[PDB]
RNA sequence: UAGCUAGUAGGUGGGGUAACGGCUCACCUAGGCGACGAUCCCUAGCUGGUCUGAGAGGAUGACCAGCCACACUGGAACUGA
RNA sequence: CCCGCAGAAGAAGCACCGGCUAACUCCGUGCCAGCAGCCGCGGUAAUACGGAGGGUGCAAGCGUUAAUCGGAAUUACUGGGCGUAAAGCGCACGCAGGCGGUUUGUUAAGUCAGAUGUGAAAUCCCCGGGCUCAACCUGGGAACUGCAUCUGAUACUGGCAAG
């Protein structure tokens, strides 16, 4: 973590390739939240940067909506289901929620 | 439960012989007497009205060698107990079973003393004790086994016991190697140099 | 204003032993004179007096021994605005028994000391130091 | 049986034409282990000079306190500019317990039991004096005889 | 029904019954009208240990209560006499 | 006869029946000043008895009506 | 003063409110600590100092002071924070516990370990 | 939050409960509660006690034990002491 | 639980040291990096920061934070104030409410005495007993300051009567 920050020697980005989207993933297995995110850096480009933020083992959670909540993000699972308390809160504030059953699906559009 | 660092360095800071370098001699000769405490305690002894209190407090407990929570039970109990507090509380603390080894002369330090009732050699009317915790009451013999009778840890502390006080309180015996505890020291037996009014005084606020 | 006659005579003493005057004179009554004779019987003052017919009239003769004081302090206890009652253990002490309180009980008017011994307790009036 | 101590030292400006000149103020309880207790302030431009000064006046208006054995008579309140006291005997109990300023006049005077709990102004000037006025006002059993008894 | 039973006290590995008039629908440490005796069985051989007074159980016997198989040895430990 | 406070009228005609305003001293806890508490209770009675102005002795029974569970026996003198 | 008075209305008490905030009876709490800025000191003092606006758990938006000597606290990886007022920054009621969940501890520190959260080096 | 209450307050008669009762009906009367805080709103199980305190108080209702209420939410009755 | 075997072998960390507050120097850094519960420390002699040495407190715990009370007589019944520091309505007449001069009789509400019933057990407290001691457990007593009824006392207050 510290490495990676202090890699660029620098207070922020030489060039305009600032701006960057925000993605937020649960996945019910624990062998594709590794594999896939693997493949998901691979369509990352130096205009656009995307990252993965709290990849969790399964389903969904309260911790994890407030973590969409503070940075805008869009909220993907391999295979997943909405809490009794996940849906109060994705329902209230303005949020995505989507649940895409191949991969295929989801890297096309991610991009 | 124990201390286990150096002994004289407790003496050392307080400025005066808590009977810990007893053993074969004693009345220093070699000391230091206060002077160097630590490295800068060459320093003014000047000390505040609040220090002097606690001071005494640690006196008093490294001496026995007991511990501050287990040292509030003492004053806890001896609060409850009818009479002045401040007699109680030494009263209690020479009711340990640690304290009336030293006493009769068993064992050479206060500490040595814990050690050997800590291997339950000491036995109380025939019943083997391990806690030197214990507490003694009037009309209750002290003796040690069969076995580890005889040794010269134990047979060296009874010769120059005799060259201490004598306390008149308990009997010596060390003929048969026992002893008994008559009754309940006095005012004038005990304390003199240490101070119970001093002590008291940091638990109430 | 004359409300706590009682509570005027406890003003009174006070005035008297301040101002170094003997005689104090006041309006009499029924418990105004049983409080004065406790006050003479541990013996705080000299002697109570009465002179007159359709208007009583109470004169106390205070005592002095030395350049100080004999009385020290005394206070409104149990006033109008608020009453103590006590049984008969729970009857407070006046400094460390030294001295006595003034109570009225079922009997009479008596001590702290003397209501003890007799077993019952009653309203406290005030205590004399 | 001398027995004497200092309570506090305080450093006091004035504030001359000149600049800033420092004096210090020194605060003394003496007594002689049964009542006689006494008192002393006075100042001076050192530290030693004020001590000294405060320990030869401590040992002039030195006046008797009625003690019945080891402890106060009854429990008596006593007043000093801010500061109110009160106090209870507590017969021959635990014992002499009480914090700074206060803690002097005490143990000096010779009780070793009575409760200290110094209200209103704790400050250590006029908590001494306060304490004085208290012990001066009780009285002892014995020679209350005149009004007490016949 | 009220039934004269032993309801358990005492600590862990170191029993002590405390024997007490009670309902039978009441739990063994809850509910009960009024204490009778005590019972340790762990003691030593001491002049103290069991303690049961007869003439209070005895009225609720008369009254209609029922006795336990510990109540109904305990009784017959003790006898009335000896 | 069972136990009686010493409460009065104070309202008059409620059709065959009657309440009783208790007026008594109290000790307050914390304090200690007396305040006059008041307890109107409601009371049973016969063959349209007097009214207000008067004091009224009472006792305790079975309830006739919702609350309502004390009854009257003797009242004294008759003008306010 | 007068007792008669004090029948009608009694003796109030005051609320005496915390200086955390948070509440809900918890000793420590976590948060996203979204933003971390170096605001300038108060007044009498001067230096730069690290600071963190914690969007708590339970739904509010605070900051909160970094002690120790450096961090790599930023962005996401949830951190405890415990609280506690001291007074540096304008209006900063809360501190951030070093060494716990995903916040790094101070870096070669050998005295004060039990805070700032270091481990003990093997010797 | 200063006014709040139509079965609301009381009586008579009938029905009803294991049992007194506007418990529930018909009729009659116009009362009932309330500045000693009614009603409304917010919050909360209560007590033996625990914690603190010199005491008076303050805070608190974990375990242990008594009573009440609740048994996915809302409502109702049967069996049966 | 008792006995035997081997061998000091397997077992001490944590905070803090400017004052408050028990316990001090050097070095590094130089309003930088940081400490802080409060007043505050650091801009080239820092016992306040960081490290080391030394020391103090406590101990299988230690410290920080959070919560309650104490300290706080800082809601003050016990137990505080209101001229100038927070605080006397701008002033007055007045209902409810609070309080009431003095004499006698009566009532016994308040109050006080005695007795009965009840205030569960546990807990707290006191003297004992049992787990090797203690924590813990437990016998008996005291206490639970309360409330009600009955039988008495009549000083004081209240009701009532005559002054
Ligand atoms: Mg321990
Ligand atoms: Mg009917
Ligand atoms: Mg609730
Ligand atoms: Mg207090
Ligand atoms: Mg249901
Ligand atoms: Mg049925
Ligand atoms: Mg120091
Ligand atoms: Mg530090
Ligand atoms: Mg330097
Ligand atoms: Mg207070
Ligand atoms: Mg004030
Ligand atoms: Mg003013
Ligand atoms: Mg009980
Ligand atoms: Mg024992
Ligand atoms: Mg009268």
């Amino acid at each position: 973590q510290q490495k990676s920050k202090l890699e660029n020697m620098f207070a922020n980005m030489t060039e305009g390739e600032v701006h960057e989207v925000n993605i937020v993933l649960k996945a019910d297995v624990q062998g594709s939240v590794e594999a896939i995110s693997d493949s998901l850096l691979k369509l990352s480009t130096d205009e656009v940067k995307v990252k993965i933020i709290g990849s969790g083992v399964g389903g969904i959670t309260e911790t994890d909506a407030t973590l969409a909540a503070a940075s805008n993000a869009i909220l993907v699972g391999f295979n997943v289901r909405a809490d009794a308390s996940a849906r109060k809160v994705i329902e209230a504030e303005s949020l995505d929620l989507r649940y895409y059953s191949v991969i295929y699906n989801l890297i096309d559009e991610v991009k | 439960a124990r201390y286990l660092g150096p002994k004289l360095k407790l003496s050392r800071r307080e400025g005066t012989d808590l009977f810990l370098k007893s053993g074969v001699r004693a009345i220093d000769t070699k000391c230091k007497i206060e002077q160097a405490p630590g490295q800068h305690g060459a320093r003014k002894p000047r000390l505040s009205d609040y220090g002097v209190q606690l001071r005494e407090k640690q006196k008093v407990r490294r001496i026995y060698g007991v511990l501050e929570r287990q040292f509030r039970n003492y004053y806890k109990e001896a609060a409850r107990l009818k009479g002045n507090t401040g007699e109680n509380l030494l009263a209690l603390l020479e009711g340990r079973l640690d304290n009336v080894v030293y006493r009769m002369g068993f064992g050479a330090t206060r500490a040595e003393a814990r050690q050997l009732v800590s291997h339950k050699a000491i036995m109380v009317n025939g019943r083997v004790v391990n806690i030197a915790s214990y507490q003694v009451s009037p009309n209750d013999v002290v003796s040690i086994r069969e076995k580890a009778k005889k040794q010269s840890r134990v047979k060296a502390a009874l010769e120059l016991a005799e060259q201490r006080e004598k306390p008149t309180w308990l009997e010596v015996d060390a003929g048969k190697m026992e002893g008994t505890f008559k009754r309940k020291p006095e005012r004038s037996d005990l304390s003199a140099d240490i101070n119970e009014h001093l002590i008291v005084e940091l638990y109430s606020k | 204003s004359m409300q706590d006659p009682i509570a005027d005579m406890l003003t009174r003493i006070r005035n008297g032993q301040a101002a170094n005057k003997a005689a104090v004179t006041m309006p009499s009554s029924k418990l105004k004179v049983a409080i004065a004779n406790v006050l003479k019987e541990e013996g705080f003052i000299e002697d109570f007096k009465v002179e007159g017919d359709t208007k009583p009239e109470l004169e106390l003769t205070l005592k002095y021994f030395q350049g100080k004081a004999v009385v020290e302090s005394i206070q409104r206890v149990s006033r109008p605005g608020l009453r103590i009652y006590k049984r008969k253990d729970e009857l407070p002490k006046v400094m460390a028994g030294l001295g006595i309180a003034v109570v009225s009980t079922s009997k009479g008017v008596m001590t702290d000391r003397a209501a003890r011994q007799a077993g019952l307790g009653g309203e406290i009036i005030c205590y004399v130091a | 049986e001398l027995q004497e101590k200092l309570i506090a030292v305080n450093r006091v400006s004035k504030t001359v034409k000149g600049g800033r000149i420092f004096s210090f103020t020194a605060l003394t309880v003496v007594g002689d282990g049964n009542g006689r207790v006494g008192f002393g302030y006075g100042k001076a431009r050192e530290v030693p000079a004020a001590i000294q000064k405060a320990m030869e006046k401590a040992r002039r208006n030195m006046i008797n306190v009625a003690l019945n054995n080891g402890t106060l008579q009854h429990p008596v309140k006593g007043v000093h500019t801010g500061s109110r006291v009160f106090m209870q005997p507590a017969s021959e109990g635990t014992g002499i317990i009480a914090g700074g300023a206060m803690r002097a006049v005490l143990e000096v005077a010779g009780v070793h039991n009575v409760l200290a709990k110094a209200y209103g102004s704790t400050n250590p000037i006029n908590v001494v004096r306060a304490t004085i006025d208290g012990l001066e006002n009780m009285n002892s059993p014995e020679m209350v005889a005149a009004k007490r008894g016949k | 029904m009220v039934t004269i039973r032993l309801a358990r006290h005492g600590a862990k590995k170191r029993p002590f019954y405390q024997v007490v008039v009670a309902d039978s629908r009441n739990a063994r440490n809850g509910r009960f009208i009024e204490r009778v005796g005590f019972f340790n069985p762990i003691a030593s051989e001491k002049e103290e240990g069991t303690r049961l007074d007869l003439d209070r159980i005895a009225h609720w016997v008369g009254q209609g209560a029922t006795i336990s198989d510990r109540v109904a040895a305990l009784i017959k430990e003790v006898n009335k006499a000896a | 006869k069972i136990r009686t406070l010493q409460g009065r009228v104070v309202s008059d005609k409620m059709e065959k029946s009657i309440v009783v305003a208790i007026e008594r001293f109290v000790k307050h806890p914390i304090y200690g000043k007396f305040i006059k508490r008041t307890t109107k209770l409601h009371v049973h009675d016969e063959n349209n008895e007097c009214g207000i102005g008067d004091v009224v002795e009472i006792r305790e029974c079975r309830p006739l009506s919702k609350t309502k569970s004390w009854t009257l026996v003797r009242v004294v003198e008759k003008a306010v | 003063a007068t007792v008669n008075q004090l029948v009608r209305k009694p003796r109030a008490r005051k609320v005496a409110k915390s200086n955390v905030p948070a509440l809900e009876a918890c000793p420590q709490k976590r948060g996203v600590c979204t933003r971390v800025y170096t605001t300038t000191p108060k007044k009498p003092n001067s230096a730069l100092r690290k600071v963190c606006r914690v969007r708590l758990t339970n739904g509010f938006e605070v900051t909160s002071y970094i002690g120790g000597e450096g961090h790599n606290l930023q962005e996401h990886s949830v951190i405890l924070i415990r609280g506690g007022r001291v007074k540096d920054l304008p209006g900063v009621r809360y501190h951030t516990v070093r060494g716990a969940l995903d916040c790094s501890g101070v870096k070669d520190r050998k005295q004060a370990r039990s805070k700032y959260g270091v481990k003990r080096p093997k010797a």
